[PDB]
């Protein structure tokens, strides 16, 4: 998108958003970040939005030919080929992430926002992989994030919050390990709840909207 | 086990 | 898709149906169709379906476009390239229908869906255009089905009675004739109706829910 | 106005 204004990409990935066109939405938001310029809080949104509905859909459908996989070579060649497809658009966002989106985040907010999506994106390759490697690069993504997040946000924060609840599943449904996920989500959320007191009615509202997410989580776990 | 939908 | 079985390429679009991956359901269906054999019932409506979802997502994001457009250059540009993609799918469809499926097609079954499908896209193309002559090739393509339904299928035929609920459709809202729409609705509710005494329970659920939705279009103009 | 949903 190298002959596109910065601005008008933007744009029209916010168009693309609203005609439910996610891959015309992530291909704005890739030629945006190769503009070099670091991205503001709604541009960093607009560029998880995108990927996460293009990858989503194609988690939904590989799982699909998973299963019936497990129940000629057709099923397998074209689980394969989603298979392709998605480690690709993964690759891409880890490729934006280190190149050089990672490097260039200082704040907080920006910082722990793209490891996460780090870790989200490693732990989409590891839902596929058959591995260590890309499970412990998860890991490592993730644990940066929460160390960063518990020195420099409060508890309440969505992306504190959106960080936890994900690394928590990474516990639960990739390494195996249920009871760091019922842990995990436990201690954010109770630690989250001591804190909702300082919040406006907006901020109480985004919130506790995650913590949700944390104990449906949890009622499912126990 | 849900993520965040986003 | 020349290297690919044409039976592999079948199964491949059914996956791909089960896996909500309907422009790789159209890739398969389109080489499956470019094998120069004709197509089954079940393999008319596998290629059928893969078309009409693709091409009903641009459609939607389409008018999502032109309502913001309506309400820079970026709105513009970017509804010209959704539009033009449309426009592609549509000439994709009608040129597998043109070389050389229509043509090919001797049976009442088989050359009515072709028929319908051909007055489909160019319905399709006529709702972006900006004229006539894609309005009449519509008008064309679905009088000649018409005429072949009314000879050669009972009152109650599924395909005859989606042709004339698509007919009546293209009389509403393309050829701005909504009393020719309103009497082909009614017309064909009313013969369908009288016909119904001669069907078993199971053809009598396909084409009672169709007359349905001549039904609800009747409701909703009159 | 509805056509066949296909
Ligand atoms: C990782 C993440 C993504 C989005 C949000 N969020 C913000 C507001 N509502 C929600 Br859900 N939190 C975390
Ligand atoms: C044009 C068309 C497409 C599908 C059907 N159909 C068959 C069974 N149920 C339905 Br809806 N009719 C007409």
């Amino acid at each position: 998108m190298g002959s596109m204004e910065r601005a008008s990409l933007i744009q029209k990935a916010k168009l693309a958003e609203q005609a439910e066109r996610y891959e015309d939405m992530a291909a704005f938001m890739k030629g945006a970040v190769e503009k070099g310029e670091e991205l503001s809080c709604e541009e960093r949104n607009l560029l998880s939005v995108a990927y996460k509905n293009v990858v989503g859909g194609q988690r939904a459908a590989w799982r699909v030919l998973s299963s019936i996989e497990q129940k000629g070579p057709e099923v397998r060649e074209y689980r394969e080929k989603v298979e392709t497809e998605l480690q690709g658009v993964c690759d891409t966002v880890l490729g934006l992430l280190d190149s050089h989106l990672i490097k260039e985040a200082g704040d907080a907010e920006s910082r722990v926002f793209y490891l996460k999506m780090k870790g989200d994106y490693y732990r989409y390759l590891a839902e596929v992989a058959t591995k260590k490697r890309i499970i412990d690069s998860a890991r490592s993504a993730y644990q940066e994030a929460m160390d960063i997040s518990k020195k420099e946000m409060p508890p309440t924060n969505p992306i504190r919050l959106g960080l936890a609840l994900n690394f928590s599943v990474f516990h639960y449904e990739i390494a195996n390990s249920p009871e760091e996920a019922i842990s995990l989500a436990k201690t954010t959320f109770d630690e989250a709840m001591a804190d909702l007191h300082t919040l406006s009615e907006d901020s109480y509202k985004d919130s506790t909207l995650i913590m949700q997410l944390l104990r449906d989580n949890l009622t499912l776990w126990t | 086990a849900g993520s965040i939908p986003g």
